[PDB]
């Protein structure tokens, strides 16, 4: 009865999905062609058994698609779930939104349609998207809004690509990101982010690899995504749902910005020389060397801690592990809830992929937490956000584009409330 | 066998050109089936590859490919007669190097055939084009050159 | 999918298109007729982009070639590449601009271009998705300067919403070469600021010195100088043709380069200035890379950073080379370029990487970026135009034919206004 | 139960670690590779104290190693028994010290130790209950005196009342091998003295006399050095890893052998010695041990004890014997030597005696002294490091790195305390 939509759009977020729907096939051991109730939940059966996942990847470049229609995955897919418009938005939100983003709306909610009416009871989306560019941030915009209207309350869940503070590849990204975070402020209620800097920079200091390619970054974020997907698909000792950590990991709807933290994080010879325990794999997620997101979990609070757990573990020790957590003195947690997890045991473990370069791990876990500490980092993202509209540089684009003026002035109002919210939750 | 395996290497390169062009071979061999309006049956035949390339090519870039693909089978059938003299081997290698005389035959057919492991021209093609239509076409090359590697190994194995 | 089309003006860029069409031939692994012998179908997929197609299995050229003298039209009819293009992309008048900006515009222009204007309907209406139009012309001789600018109005009026690429060489310091400089350039840039989205400057003299001082070639002839030229814009439009590991559409790159409407005026570099009987002396190392894009030798331009302000910096990086070296290096030459790089703009680069290297090399880089001393390019010009008009020079040749004067003292204004905006936003 | 930590410090502690581990490795049945593959059973059960347990039976060294020269520690990387070695157990430095006391603590020292105690508190919360640490540094060299004395203070800070086990190498007579030794000896037992549980002085010119006129070796390199240094250290920790017929753990050796807050240097000894020579004519008995227990032939410092008497003498004698054969061997000894021992304390041996002997050989006896001799090597070590001042020379270096001079002179104030000490109970 349980089952998703995907949804991917965005040159980064469809570049993950690719890996992100390589693990699927293999974990569930269907073949890349489609040929041999796990499987049910995404996967959907021809009538001569052909296995179709029910994943939508749109783009309006072309770049992308015919990518995927080139990829060694081409036998999976149906001909119709990838929807491809005629020109990109370019690092423009209102052109994404406005001008460009209106033509093909039309086409992906059609497909969305389809995929609904194929599930006789639902249980959420999973839309990946970016942050950076025009497209993943523009479209997925009022994508996630019309969805909003016409679906009352099923479960609703972002994957975006966090722009990351020293390291930004797109130059007008502070327009964009802002202009994003107002959309997803009202209708969206579930939000994982990854920033690209942490992802470089902890797959140096633990996978020791000198030149990785941005393959290597999909699949260090595709078993943070499958984790929190697995409670789903499978049976284990103590089992979690979509809406139980939407529940949990949104202490309040207004609020709903958490991050995210994965575990093992280590190379095949050391995994061989080094002892897989259940002790090891909890300490290095409370540790501040894992922590995937450029901001300082010293600085910030854990709010609501979600924990999903794979592989071998016995919840004698997860009882017990807890119990080093919570005595510690470094992690500082809020005040007003000292019963802030949430803990799920997984049976089956992650595995490794055909030219990939993790290790096979005994067991496994997947750390999220919702916290302040992105905030000060915000605080030097409000400082560029400034600094862009003090000399009223780079407006003229969008003026043309179909925008207002005084939408920055409200838009910067609405930084200034998100930064006063968590300002009001840290008293 | 130093002398067979330059020209072994040779139809490497030719292949890996091949599997490379092998959305425009995979173009030509439809447009030729259009151009005969014969969709009824699939290729099966070296010889019928060759009376569709004669006839019903379309395009020069088509034609060069079709032309890069009739050589490269011929070079394999040149290749086949040098690598017969090489040794003259069991009654295993007798009935590989019958089988790879079959494989080169024009007559002989090619759709029950099927890509290797290391092979992904399955994993490439259409369901239904390569099930139905031109598989055989496209997986001949890969399983003719594992056969040969094999032979090479068998020999290799095989004191003199 | 893509298509954008190329108008050629003047004797300039006769030269480079013939060397500049070369490339991209060489790219796609075309015969001089124009035929395919090729290795691969991936160019195919992008081949349609500056082509089309042709009955019979052949590729026609997208790009219409006018002057009014026919000297150079048959040259590149004769030529080394001549039997590729199609033999209506040419349009050769009787007149010659004579390096006079009013001789090619009014009396002369006007009749060549109605017929002009027809060959661009039927280039333009060809396209299914046509993003804009390039256009390839020179401020030093008079039909690429003074009947570029008509097109340059005909057309953004009758088409106003798409991209103009200009690729333009402009006047140096001491490789003048002709006497009209200050005249042709200045009644060119006030219509080349008004009406033009991309413009691409090219100083002769940088080139010159580019082939001495790293190149050493013995004898620098004009293959050689339209070589590095055309791999330049060689290499910007590989990012909209051939996909890479991270895209960039050439929008993508007119939205951010761009953060005011008259700053348009952009400076590049091209990469392996590697000399003949050094390779093996040098290793082939992105370390050794990014020095280069910020010397003070590999500019193209009479522009020292030291003299200069860095706005924004697009940097293309073709070939196979990894991720995380380049994205940390990009952040390390920022960091340390602490007066070099613009303060107002945090985060001001762009890294753009496509997988395919140009052929011959394996990895390859491009340094666009904008700079305010390309007002000091300009006031070299300037300090030469406003003197010279106040001793009444050359008058004859421009107001025998029918312009009043007053409209000579606002070109001087506005090419004063484009250098006060530069100076007024410096600080 | 019980788990101790092995630090590291300099270069020359490289190869006294790198045999250490290859020793003690060999005597519990582990190969290089990390496969046991042995019959004896009470090796894995008190493994525990060094090791860390792995997957498919394999043990991995608590062993911390500290240096800023990768050259050696590339040797110790490439080293036969190091491939045992954990990698981040590993802490090695890019930058260089160049053999001077304070650019190992100061200068460099704010940056390499921030990833010491990370793998430290790695290896230490794993743990039952950790015994303590021992660190093998030096005196003599520059790196080694240097952050051994900054491993020894932060973790003390850290660490309030455990053991520090440390085994440091003092100057010599003959076998002066820097320039600027008495400034670096002097000076790092100003931090030794007041912040040290034990330090073991060996010293390196009884070491090539033992190999020359003892053991005969024609050509001893330093691996057969390192040899006698390696086992003299296990013989002090083989009764906290062994049963024997009479234990006595590290903590009740620590506070039998340590009498007072600082004086508390310690002079090994271990001589289960047969030269080349002489493989049969000894014979091998309790009694034979006792005259070779107090034979000045066998100790490890050059000093001549007949200038004055042992203050603490412990005999730990490992292998097949009997207590009743074992104690009246010295019991004679204590009436018959009455000139040459202490006369405060009576009874000036408390002995322990372990049941496995160690590998490759049949029965060996080891030794822990502190003595009233040792005010010579330390009268000595003081006299040119006050005439290094009178002429001022050398101290530009650590002058000019930001320090004060004085600290030279508050050590001569510390030091003099040591050796007036020494003095009042003599
Ligand atoms: N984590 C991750 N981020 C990526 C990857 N590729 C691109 N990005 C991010 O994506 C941002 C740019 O947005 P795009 O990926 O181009 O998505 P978009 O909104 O559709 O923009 P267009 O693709 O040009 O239409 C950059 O700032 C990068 O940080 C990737 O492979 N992994
Ligand atoms: N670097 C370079 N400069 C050129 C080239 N061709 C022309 N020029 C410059 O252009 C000016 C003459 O322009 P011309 O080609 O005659 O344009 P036209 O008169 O409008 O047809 C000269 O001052 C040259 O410096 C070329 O191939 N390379
Ligand atoms: N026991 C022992 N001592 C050594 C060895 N090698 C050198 N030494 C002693 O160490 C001293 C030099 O120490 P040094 O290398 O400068 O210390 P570092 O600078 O901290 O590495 C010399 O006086 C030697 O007597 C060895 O292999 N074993
Ligand atoms: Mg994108």
């Amino acid at each position: 009865m349980r089952e998703c939509i995907s949804i991917h759009v965005g040159q980064a977020g469809v570049q993950i999905g690719n890996a992100c729907w390589e693990l699927y096939c293999l974990e569930h051991g269907i073949q890349p062609d489609g040929q041999m109730d796990s499987f049910n939940t995404f996967f959907s059966e021809t009538g001569a058994g052909k296995h179709v996942p029910r994943a939508v990847f749109v783009d309006l470049e072309p770049t992308v698609i015919d990518e995927v229609r080139t990829g060694t995955y081409r036998q999976l897919f149906h001909p119709e779930q990838l929807i491809t418009g005629k020109e990109d938005a370019a690092n423009n939100y209102a052109r994404g939104h406005y001008t460009i983003g209106k033509e093909i709306i039309d086409l992906v909610l059609d497909r969305i349609r389809k995929l609904a009416d194929q599930c006789t009871g639902l249980q959420g989306f999973l839309v990946f998207h970016s942050f950076g560019g025009g497209t993943g941030s523009g479209f997925t915009s009022l994508l996630m809004e019309r969805l909003s209207v016409d679906y009352g309350k099923k479960s609703k869940l972002e994957f975006s690509i966090y722009p990351a503070p020293q390291v930004s590849t797109a130059v007008v990204e502070p327009y964009n990101s802002i202009l994003t975070t107002h959309t997803t402020l009202e209708h969206s209620d579930c939000a994982f982010m990854v920033d690209n800097e942490a992802i470089y920079d902890i797959c140096r200091r633990n996978l020791d690899i000198e030149r990785p390619t941005y393959t290597n970054l999909n699949r260090l974020i595709g078993q943070i995504v499958s984790s929190i997907t697995a409670s789903l698909r499978f049976d284990g000792a103590l089992n979690v749902d979509l809406t139980e950590f939407q529940t949990n990991l949104v202490p309040y709807p207004r609020i709903h910005f958490p991050l995210a933290t994965y575990a093992p994080v280590i190379s095949a010879e050391k995994a061989y020389h080094e002892q897989l325990s259940v002790a090891e794999i909890t300490n290095a997620c409370f540790e501040p060397a894992n922590q995937m997101v450029k901001c300082d979990p010293r600085h910030g609070k854990y709010m609501a801690c979600c924990l999903l757990y794979r592989g071998d573990v016995v919840p004698k020790d997860v009882n017990a592990a807890i119990a080093t957590i919570k005595t510690k003195r470094t992690i500082q947690f809020v005040d007003w809830c000292p019963t802030g997890f949430k803990v799920g045991i997984n049976y089956q473990p992650p595995t490794v992929v055909p030219g990939g370069d993790l290790a096979k791990v005994q067991r496994a876990v997947c750390m999220l937490s919702n916290t302040t500490a992105i905030a000060e980092a915000w605080a030097r993202l409000d400082h560029k956000f400034d600094l862009m509209y003090a000399k009223r540089a780079f407006v003229h684009w969008y003026v043309g584009e179909g925008m207002e003026e005084g939408e920055f002035s409200e838009a910067r109002e609405d930084m200034a409330a998100l930064e006063k919210d968590y300002e009001e939750v840290g008293v | 066998m130093n002398e067979v395996k330059e020209s072994l290497r040779s139809i490497e390169q030719k292949y890996k050109l091949f599997q490379q062009q092998q959305l425009t071979f995979t173009a030509a061999l439809e447009h030729c089936r259009e151009n005969a309006h014969d969709k009824i049956r699939p290729i099966s035949s070296i010889g019928q590859v060759q009376s569709y390339m004669e006839h019903y090519c379309n395009s020069s870039t088509d034609r060069r490919v079709l032309l890069m693909f009739l050589d490269i089978c011929s070079e394999l059938n040149k290749l086949c007669q040098h690598f017969e003299a090489v040794h003259s081997g069991t009654p295993v290698t007798n009935n590989l190097l019958e089988k790879c005389k079959t494989l080169v035959s024009q007559s002989n057919d090619l759709s029950s055939l099927r890509a290797k492991y290391p092979h992904d021209v399955v994993n490439h093609l259409s369901c239904d084009e390569a099930r139905n239509h031109y598989g055989g076409v496209v997986s001949l090359i890969p399983l003719i050159l594992d056969l040969m590697k094999e032979w090479i190994a068998h020999s290799e194995k095989l004191p003199r | 999918m893509r298509e954008i089309v190329h108008l050629q003006a003047g004797q300039c860029g006769n030269q480079i298109g013939a060397k500049f069409w070369e490339v991209i031939s060489d790219e796609h692994g075309i015969d001089p007729t124009g035929t395919y012998h090729g290795d691969s179908d991936l160019q195919l997929e992008r081949i349609n982009v500056y082509y089309n197609e042709a009955t019979g299995g052949k590729y026609v050229p997208r790009a219409v070639l006018v002057d009014l003298e026919p000297g150079t039209m048959d040259s590149v009819r004769s030529g080394p590449f001549g039997q590729i293009f199609r033999p209506d992309n040419f349009v050769f008048g009787q007149s010659g601009a004579g390096n006079n900006w009013a001789k090619g515009h009014y009396t002369e222009g006007a009749e060549l271009v109605d017929s002009v204007l027809d060959v661009v309907r039927k280039e333009a209406e060809s396209c299914d998705c046509l993003q804009g139009f390039q256009l390839t012309h020179s401020l030093g001789g008079g039909t690429g300067s003074g009947m570029g600018t008509l097109l340059i109005s005909k057309i953004r009026e009758e088409y106003p919403d798409r991209i103009m690429n200009t690729f333009s060489v402009v006047p140096s310091p001491k490789v003048s070469d002709t006497v009209v400089e200050p005249y042709n350039a200045t009644l060119s840039v006030h219509q080349l600021v008004e009406n033009t989205d991309e413009t691409y400057c090219i100083d002769n003299e940088a080139l010159y010195d580019i082939c001495f001082r790293t190149l050493k070639l013995t004898t620098p002839t004009y293959g050689d100088l339209n070589h590095l030229v055309s791999a330049t814009m060689s290499g910007v439009t590989t990012c909209l043709r051939f996909p890479g590991q991270l895209n960039a559409d050439l929008r993508k790159l007119a939205v951010n380069m761009v953060p005011f409407p008259r700053l348009h005026f952009f400076m590049p570099g091209f990469a392996p200035l590697t000399s003949r009987g050094s390779q093996q002396y040098r290793a082939l190392t992105v370390p050794e890379l990014t020095q280069q894009m910020f010397d003070a030798k590999n500019m193209m331009a009479a522009c020292d950073p030291r003299h200069g302000r860095y706005l924004t910096v697009a940097a293309v990086f073709r070939g196979r080379m990894s991720m995380k070296e380049v994205d940390e290096q990009m952040l390390n030459v920022q960091n340390k370029n602490s007066s070099y790089f613009v303060e107002w703009i945090p985060n001001n680069v762009k890294t753009a990487v496509c997988d395919i290297p140009p052929r011959g090399l394996k990895m390859s880089a491009t340094f666009i970026g904008n700079s305010t001393a390309i007002q000091e390019l300009f006031k070299r010009i300037s300090e030469q135009f406003t003197a010279m008009f106040r001793r009444k020079a050359f008058l004859h040749w421009y107001t025998g034919e029918g312009m009043d004067e007053m409209e000579f003292t606002e070109a001087e204004s506005n090419m004063n206004d484009l250098v006060s905006e530069y100076q007024q936003y410096q600080d």
